[PDB]
């Protein structure tokens, strides 16, 4: 789960 | 609730211009509408490895695993174990692999 890089 | 999507991503493009007291005022939005979410959390942490300070960073991923104990945190468990394995990427990394052409900084082997 991915939030902003 | 797509508007909190967009927001966070105008924190990271302002933190790649240099505007961090309107980057951190994108996470501050945040926890100012949802002030006991471990999501305004996991954005505090992103905007750390953002303005440099990884040694923070890789503090308050453990205290955001701390929020993670029911099926509605189960991301939330994923996102600290990400953003400290990131933290540590963003700090660690130097790109360079010191063997053969597939990647390299620029020049190096290839002039």
């Amino acid at each position: 789960m991915e939030e902003v890089d | 609730m797509s508007q909190f999507e967009k927001q966070k991503e105008q924190g990271n493009s302002l933190f790649k211009q240099g505007l961090y007291r309107e980057a951190v005022h994108c996470y501050d939005q945040l926890i100012t509408a949802q002030p006991q979410n471990p999501v305004g959390y996991s954005n505090k942490a992103m905007a750390l490895i953002k303005l440099g300070e990884y040694t923070q960073a890789i503090q308050m991923c453990q205290q955001g695993l701390r929020y993670t104990s029911t099926a509605e945190h189960v991301a939330i468990r994923s996102k600290l174990q990400y953003r400290l394995e990131l933290a540590q990427g963003a700090v660690g990394s130097v790109q360079i692999p010191v063997v053969e052409v597939d990647e390299l900084p620029e020049g190096y082997d290839r002039s």
